[PDB]
């Protein structure tokens, strides 16, 4: 679902950084591993909670009984 | 459980207060005992114990 | 049926929508996948049950599962009896007969008693164990039926005692009733108006029982997965349906009789009484299909040729997306077999490398006889066109066999889909399979397909029965190897892979011993054991236990819950994809599936709260959220 | 073994569902013995597996019991009636609509 | 759970002394003598032979089991305390096995060492009608490794082959317990009615 | 080692009979021959009788599509043979002396 | 042992402790002395040559293995071949083959008898049905040869099959309810001898070879037959003993006894099932149980 | 008979001269597959053992002799045309088979077992 | 003891199969019995009792 | 003609009766007719030899060429597994495992000491 707004472990503010971390990706082109140390995330406890999230709210959303089609 | 036929009862909720901490400041989310190793033989977690933390650095 | 991801999404359902269910009062129930006898191959076999049938019974008989170009089976099993006696038995309606095999013999074409004689013996007179079995039942038969001497004198006879449990109607005479028992019951896999051919496999099935006994071939295995396919549910659905659309027109014809009771009227050239009879049949044969596929319950008349009555179909569990995935690669031998106290049927065999997995099988009671396929094995749905394959044969050294009368084990019997067509010898029948397996990979041969299964089986000492059996019908269980010349893809069957040397990695490949390769060694596991991170480390028990752990897992049912009206469901709320996967979990799509959480593990001993199987959460990584579900 | 996670290819596969064939093809090859199986009933070679059943069970023969009066033979003694029978040539399934 | 590398040589020089303990195993059954090679058709008439009685295999299977077990013995006596990189306090698998808290020494050596022989009860790997053990192998393929003597060990993964051998020795113990269901239960009850 | 082949005949010289192994025939009968000539192919029949016995044959539809034979004649001063077209004939004897049939029900 | 109180084990077992002086060359001639001793064990071949014309006349020849071979091996001189052959074998054979009948109503070049053989073949002409001929080797002890007539009514015969059938029944040398005698590892020291099967009746007759006093059984109810009561409770501690001792199983003997002397309560071998619990006092104990 | 037509009869027949004297004439049994037209080629390389291989337009036959039962029928004189011709049951001399052949190919070991 | 129409299942199993089973009425209602008083649970491992 | 004691008839195919229950003194076929009055044919010696798999003896097992009988004291499964027992002095001590439990569960080994015999057996 939606990105975690804490990490599990740290307990880091984690639920800020899931679309900038989709833009380092798309726009800037960067690996992984280096667009979460941009972030600021360097315990690997809060790099695989935002490396490893699937977000299915997207999935989730397209089934909406409050509108047309 | 885990992937490899370990599985578990939650035998207590242990608060981070009093849970082991790391040189990085991590405590574990799960605490597992080694003494469930010996006679089970799941030789897939303790290298996916290693693969996974190399993957998330 | 032919619809995008996107368009499945806007009609409410998933977009990987996988089907292969029905809905039953809203609960989705699928047809079992069920392990039966491979068509069309007379397998010799030993059952202590056939001396249990009588007295001078031995436990020695040949059995085929002879299959309607509509699915329809028929069980023919060929006994011989203490004193060189061979009968002939099969089942009708819940009914076992028997006849002596000499009068179908004589009832299905014209034969003199030199042309049984010299089917049984090719050559090899010279044989005096299998020479005196034979007059013990030509002159058994000419002693006990000394009046029929030709073919519409013995087909009078069968069709007189075969009257009233075929249901005949009186317009039929009696060289037309013998002959409906002929055509019902008898090969019914080579048809009506195929009689000659029907002659030629008994007499291959009465050779191959004397070869039996005298101890020239081993027994075929009916547990050993080469003797062996699939039943599959589609085809099930068909064969329980034509049962009932039969019977539907015997209560026709049930009315018609309780008019003609009652001498009420009767003019059958009036519209108006047709409709004024179907008003009181019983028609709705589409609810006795939803009886079926509620309650799993068959009821048939006739009996279908399977051995239980009931287990057929089963609820499509959605409690996560690993347990729904794994209902439709699922296969059970029968529940016949689970109240049996003998664990031959339970075993790992190794004619299951690459069809079905040894892992993923459950673990109590259903272990072993409850599972699941390999990965990349398939099942034949329609039957590949074999018109072309007699022409190709013929071209190379197989005389035909309507003029060679050759029997023996000494040769090699050719045969296509249960149908015998030549003889070889054992050299020239090698360089026969050889050559083929070579014009099917190299798509240039235009009447083979691709995926007939070349079965030959070579000559030995006391082993299986040699001959070159191919097969190119529906049921059979497929899996793909590289040929090594050509380095093209090949499609085998389990019943050639015995004699097959097909290498696991190419750097095992010897020289001149091995033809084929595996493309990958993890074709051989299932799809739920081959997710697995680095199972070829763990004790073989414990990768059992996680195909059984993770069909039980909290993950995710679906994305599209809120169409869904289900009894109950189990979600968990954040998934994760994982860190340390197989390549496969990509390309099953698992993602939209998540089913765990990758965690921080210590492996550690330091509350004194863990021991024996249990394990200690953080506290604070539950009040943030983990492992939370509804 | 380098084994991606294909982070920018879910998130656009989420959010655009594919409007051609779908991805994950071996999921479709998952199911293909029991979909191929039922497909088989109605589709392919002499009409499908239900159109070639139904004439394997092709006929059921009675007749009446009333009599012709015929000529005094053993014909007068071997005549039955009329015959009716009854037989099914063609069976279909519809796509399934709902009513009024 | 690793060997030093001293010792991780020292189990590769006794299983190279292996490859060819099935071959002699064979032609002591068979009664041939001078070291017929593998390939010899005067062996592999007899092999077949063998494989066509209950009785001949069990005695094919008991020599050969019996000299594999041999191999695999004197790699568990040379490298288990003796060639492990870290050793007893601080070895954490050997001080879990030698002090009962949980394991044995079957244990730890199955994952440092070798699996050894998987036998189905009391005999070796299951063989076809092509005298196959699997369609990798060779016909009559006098070898450990086509009876099912996994040189494997859990520390460095099993080859495809030994892989598959040892889910046959996996379920072998599943399937015991399933004839299992209602054994001792009528037994004491009929004793503590008469006893009470 | 070669032979040359001189002669090859379309038209029926030679048939060849398939009957059971020991068949005799005594040699003052002669089976009579029909020929099908569907525009492409040949599927012969096989026919004759004599005093007490009354039997026919036929060609088979799978083999002769794909499996012609030849009846050879070869004479070891020539180093050459002449052919000719041969069918084979899948052959039966019915016995006129036993072709009877009885009643279709009981008569009870 | 503890419900059912079976006479009539699966395997019934005896163990024979050998005597001191008594060596391993002379007690393994001693196990063969014993041991049941099929006819079917000492041929090789059965070689039946058929032949019909004339009545159907079968010849039935017998190849045994060398005599050497079978006396060193089931301890059978070739002398008690010929009393089993004339005496037993063939009056089983010819009740096999009108049986047969009855239901289907419904090298070597060798000549020269002697005055014995001559005198010995009419001797069994008289004694069976369809036998007409008869010869033996009584030089070597390797061929038996006797050529059957039955009439020419009766047509085919599985004349090999029948021969199998009574091979595979007549006995050459059997002491009653006893089929295997072997000598096993001597374990502590008891240098024994086990035997399938139980009767003690005949192996009193072998003191020469057995310590008759120490010889045990695991049949419960054969020693309660034989030796009493108290015998019989001794062997059911040892009984249950060797059941938990298999499986380094180790229970008291105090539970034993207790069992033991529960079951010898009436003087017979009572079981802990409903017969057993027929002789007792209390009836809402019976009605209670089943 | 009075079978249905399309069976138009075999009212005249050629000459087969087997005489069977006392060099002489062997007679010969071969096959053939029906894809190979007997008239196009002229020369049939034979053996004594079954070691032979022709090659017609890139199909390779073979001779696999099996020498070491089906009775030969000759035309009576033109009209009745049977005999079935013996010498007091004629066994052919020679029986042969020509099989069309294919050409497996080695395995390349050197490419497709890759360290 | 009462056959009857014999139509199999028969119903009203009647005073003795009240009395004779595994269930019965001596072994499910005189032997055991269920108590007051008494109660269940899932166990956990403590080292600190 | 005559295959060992079956003879059939050379026109019709058919099996002949066997020459010796007939009356008056004639065989022939059934479907046509043969004349034989004389029952010409000779006596038909047809020699059955027992199958070798059918004296199953401790004999014929010694004339096989493999070996089907293993020697008493000479198979100890390869036994110096490295257990300080106290069961009487002993170091070895043979072993073997399965899996008997709920697949949960570990292996329980299989214990067989060799020195003394002592059966000592250990789960963990």
């Amino acid at each position: 679902m939606i990105v975690p707004v804490r990490c599990f472990s740290c307990g880091k503010v984690v639920g800020d950084k899931w679309e900038s971390y989709l833009n380092l990706l798309q726009e800037d082109e960067l690996d992984e591993g280096t667009a979460l140390s941009r972030l600021g995330l360097k315990r690997y406890c809060c790099r695989r909670m935002i490396l490893t999230h699937v977000d299915l709210i997207e999935k989730f959303l397209r089934y909406n009984p409050l509108e047309k089609r | 459980s885990s992937r490899h036929g370990q599985k578990g009862v939650c035998s207590r909720k242990w608060p981070t207060i009093d849970m082991p901490f790391s040189e990085t400041g991590i405590q574990p989310d799960i605490i597992i005992n080694p003494h469930a190793f010996p006679s089970r033989m799941t030789i897939g977690m303790f290298v996916e114990s290693l693969a996974g933390k190399a993957g998330a650095l | 049926n032919k619809m995008s991801p996107y368009e499945l999404v806007q009609h409410k359902e998933e977009s990987d929508e996988i089907g292969g269910y029905f809905i039953v009062n809203g609960i989705e129930k699928l047809i079992r996948m069920l392990i039966v006898q491979r068509r069309n191959h007379p397998m010799a076999i030993i059952r202590p049950s056939f001396a249990n049938r009588g007295a001078s019974y031995s436990h020695y008989g040949i059995q085929i599962r002879s299959v309607r170009p509509d699915q329809t089976s028929q069980t023919n099993v060929l006994h011989y009896l203490n004193d060189g006696q061979v009968t002939f038995r099969f089942s009708w309606r819940k009914n076992e007969y028997l006849v002596p095999v000499v009068m179908i013999l004589k009832a299905l074409c014209h034969t003199s008693d030199r042309e049984i004689f010299d089917g049984i013996i090719g050559n090899d007179v010279k044989d005096s164990f299998l020479t005196d079995r034979l007059e013990l039942l030509l002159r058994g038969f000419k002693k006990r039926y000394p009046h029929l001497q030709n073919r519409t004198q013995v087909l009078q006879y069968l069709g007189d005692k075969f009257r009233v449990v075929f249901q005949a109607s009186p317009d039929q005479s009696d060289l037309e009733v013998g002959q409906e028992v002929l055509d019902r019951i008898v090969l019914v896999h080579l048809g009506k108006d195929g009689s000659q051919d029907k002659f030629r496999m008994l007499l291959f099935m009465i050779r191959k029982l004397y070869s039996l006994v005298a101890g020239e071939c081993s027994p075929d295995n009916p547990d050993a997965t080469q003797h062996q396919e699939v039943l599959l549910g589609g085809f099930l659905y068909g064969m329980i349906l034509k049962e009932k659309i039969d019977e539907y027109l015997q209560n026709i014809i049930a009315q018609v009789r309780m008019d003609i009771n009652r001498g009420m009227a009767i003019n059958f050239k009036d519209k108006r009484y047709m409709s004024r009879v179907l008003m009181r049949v019983n028609e709705n044969i589409g609810s006795k299909m939803q009886y079926f596929l509620s309650t799993g319950n068959l009821v048939s008349q006739s009996g279908l040729d399977l051995q239980q009555v009931s287990g057929y179909t089963v609820v499509a569990e959605k409690i996560n997306f690993y347990r729904f995935i794994s209902h439709f690669r699922m296969v059970h031998r029968g529940s016949f077999f689970a109240q049996l106290k003998t664990t031959t049927v339970r075993k790992l065999l190794p004619e299951s490398w690459g069809f079905l997995c040894p892992v993923h099988t459950p673990d109590g009671s259903p272990c072993g006889l409850l599972n699941h396929f390999a990965h990349k094995c398939r099942i034949s749905t329609q039957q590949s066109d074999v018109s072309r394959i007699p022409s190709i044969l013929y071209s190379l050294g197989v005389a035909p066999a309507s003029h060679t009368f050759a029997a023996g084990p000494s040769l090699c019997c050719v045969q296509i889909d249960g149908k015998i067509i030549g003889w070889v010898s054992h050299e020239q029948g090698k360089i026969i399979a050889d050559t083929l397996r070579y014009w099917k990979v190299e798509g240039k041969t235009p009447g083979l397909p691709i995926d007939l299964e070349i079965g030959y089986v070579p000559p030995s000492t006391r082993g299986q029965y040699p001959g070159l059996y191919l097969f190119g019908g529906h049921s059979r269980m497929l899996r793909p190897v590289r040929y090594l010349p050509l380095d093209k893809e090949d499609i085998v069957g389990p019943f050639e892979q015995v004699y097959m040397n097909i290498a696991v990695t190419p750097q095992e490949i010897q020289n001149n011993v091995h033809t084929h390769v595996e493309f990958t060694p993890t074709n051989i596991l299932s799809i739920l054991a081959n997710l697995t991170p680095f199972s070829d480390f763990n004790q073989s028990p414990r990768n059992m236990y996680q195909c059984q752990m993770g069909k039980q897992t909290m993950g995710t049912p679906g994305v599209a819950l809120c169409h869904r009206s289900d009894n109950k469901l189990y979600r968990l709320q954040t998934g994760q994809t994982p860190i340390v996967k197989a390549n496969l979990y990509d390309d099953y799509g698992m993602d939209n599936f998540p089913n765990g959480f990758n965690a921080v593990v210590a492996v550690i001993s330091y509350t004194g709260y863990d021991m024996d199987d249990a394990m200690i959460i953080n506290k604070s990584a539950d009040e943030r959220g983990f492992g939370y579900g509804t | 073994r380098t084994a991606d996670f294909r982070t920018l290819e879910r998130e656009s596969r989420f959010i655009n569902p594919p409007k051609d064939k779908s991805a994950f093809p071996l999921l479709q090859e998952a199911v293909q013995p029991h979909i191929g199986s039922f497909n088989a009933l109605t589709e392919g070679p002499d009409g499908g597996l239900l159109n070639l059943g139904v004439k394997d069970i092709g006929e059921k023969v009675i007749f009446d019991g009333k009599p012709l009066n015929s000529e005094d033979e053993i014909s007068n003694s071997g005549y039955l009636g009329n015959k009716l029978s009854v037989s099914v040539e063609q069976v279909s399934i519809a796509k399934p609509m709902s009513n009024d | 759970l690793r060997l030093t590398a001293e010792g991780n040589k020292w189990r590769t020089d006794i299983l190279k002394t292996s490859v060819d303990t099935g071959r002699e195993a064979a032609a002591e059954v068979t009664n041939l003598d001078k070291d017929t090679p593998a390939d010899d058709p005067e062996l592999l008439k007899r092999l077949q032979e063998i494989l066509r009685d209950n009785n001949k295999s069990g005695i094919l299977d008991a020599v050969t089991s019996s000299k594999v077990n041999a191999i695999t013995s004197q790699v568990v006596s040379k490298c288990v305390p003796d060639g492990t990189m870290k050793k007893f306090p601080c070895n954490s698998m050997q001080a879990m096995a030698l002090s009962g808290a949980k394991g044995s020494n079957v244990n730890v050596s199955q994952i440092m060492c070798l699996l050894g022989q998987q036998a189905l009860e009391g005999r070796r790997v299951p063989v076809m009608v092509s005298g196959k053990t699997l369609p990798s192998f060779k016909p009559y393929e006098t070898d450990a490794m086509a009876g099912g003597y996994v040189k494997g060990r859990f520390y460095s993964g099993i080859k495809p082959q030994e892989y598959y051998f040892h889910c046959m020795a996996g379920r072998e113990g599943l399937i015991d317990t399933a004839v299992k269901t209602s054994r001792s239960g009528y037994l004491q009850r009929c004793l503590t009615k008469q006893l009470e | 080692s070669e032979i040359e082949i001189e002669s090859v005949q379309d038209q029926p010289s030679v048939a060849v009979g398939s009957f059971f192994k020991g068949f005799r025939a005594p040699s003052d009968t002669t089976f009579d021959l029909y020929k099908k000539k569907k525009s492409e192919k040949d599927e012969f029949v096989l026919h004759g009788e004599n005093e007490r016995l009354e039997y026919e044959g036929y060609t088979d539809s799978s083999s002769q599509a794909s499996n012609q034979y030849v009846v050879g004649l070869f004479n070891p001063e020539k180093k050459s043979i002449q052919l000719y077209k041969a069918p084979v004939l899948v052959s039966k004897v019915v016995s006129k002396s036993s072709k009877n049939l009885r009643g279709p029900k009981i008569k009870s | 042992i503890v419900m059912t109180a079976s006479a009539a084990i699966k395997t019934p077992q005896m163990t024979l402790p050998i005597w001191n002086d008594v060596s391993d060359e002379q007690a393994d001639t001693f196990c063969k002395s014993i041991s049941k001793v099929l006819l079917s064990e000492v041929i090789d071949k059965v070689i039946v040559t058929e032949t019909t014309g004339t009545a159907r006349s079968y010849v039935i020849h017998m190849r045994f293995f060398d005599n050497n071979e079978y006396s060193e091996e089931y301890d059978v001189s070739k002398e008690e071949l010929q009393n089993v052959i004339s005496n037993q074998f063939i009056h089983l054979l010819e009740a096999a083959i009108v049986k047969e009948i009855k239901k289907q109503k419904r090298v070597e070049a060798n000549n020269n008898m002697n005055k014995v053989q001559r005198d010995r073949q009419s001797a069994i002409i008289s004694h069976h049905r369809f036998i007409t001929k008869y010869n033996f080797d009584d030089e070597s002890g390797k061929w038996c040869e006797f050529k059957l007539e039955l009439a020419a009514d009766t047509e085919k015969l599985l004349m090999v099959n029948i021969v199998e059938e009574i091979c595979r029944k007549s006995i050459i040398r059997q002491i009653p309810h006893i089929d295997r005698c072997v000598h096993p590892e001597p374990e502590n020291g008891k240098r024994v001898l086990v035997t399938e099967g139980v009767n003690f009746q005949a192996m009193w007759d072998q003191e020469a070879f057995i310590d008759v006093d120490g010889i045990t059984s695991n049949d419960v109810a054969a020693v309660l037959k034989t030796y009493g009561v108290e015998a019989a409770r001794n062997t059911i501690v040892n009984e249950i003993n060797n059941v938990f001792s298999r499986y380094a199983i180790s229970v008291s003997f105090r539970h034993l006894d207790l069992i033991a002397d529960m079951m010898t309560r009436q003087g017979t071998y009572l079981a802990f099932n409903r017969q057993g619990m027929e002789t007792s006092t209390s009836s809402f104990m019976k009605m209670s149980y089943e | 008979f009075s079978i249905p037509d399309g069976f138009k009869k075999c009212k005249h027949l050629k000459n087969f001269p087997l005489n069977g004297d006392n060099k002489q004439q062997q007679v010969w049994l071969i096959k053939f597959p029906s894809n190979v037209d007997i008239s196009k080629l002229k020369s049939l390389p034979v053996d004594f053992e079954s070691s032979t291989t022709m090659t017609i337009d890139k199909h390779d036959y073979k001779i696999m002799d099996d020498t070491d039962n089906m009775t030969l029928l000759v035309p009576s004189e033109s009209k009745e045309s049977l005999k079935i011709a013996s010498t007091a049951p004629l066994q052919f001399d020679k029986v042969f088979s020509v099989s069309e052949t294919a050409k497996i190919p080695a395995i390349d070991y050197s490419k497709v077992r890759v360290p | 003891k009462a056959q009857g129409r014999t139509s199999g299942k028969v119903p009203i199993p009647g005073v003795k199969q009240a009395l004779e089973k595994k269930e019965g009425l001596f072994r499910k209602h005189m032997m055991g019995k269920r108590v007051n008083y008494a109660a269940r649970s899932v166990i956990s491992p403590d080292p600190n009792i | 003609s005559v295959v060992g004691s079956l003879i059939f008839c050379l026109d019709c195919g058919d099996l002949l009766e066997n020459p010796n229950a007939v009356l008056g003194s004639n065989v022939e076929c059934s479907q046509c007719k043969a004349i034989y009055p004389k029952s010409q044919f000779s006596n038909l010696k047809v020699v059955t030899t027992t199958a070798d798999d059918a004296f199953p003896s401790s004999l014929r097992a010694k004339k096989s060429v493999v070996k089907t009988s293993l020697k008493k004291n000479e198979l100890k499964d390869g036994a110096t597994i490295k257990e300080k027992c106290p069961q009487c002095g002993n170091e070895e001590m043979n072993y073997h495992t399965l899996q008997l439990r709920s697949a949960d569960e570990g292996a329980t080994v299989f214990y067989t000491c060799t020195s003394c015999g002592y059966k000592f057996r250990t789960n963990n």
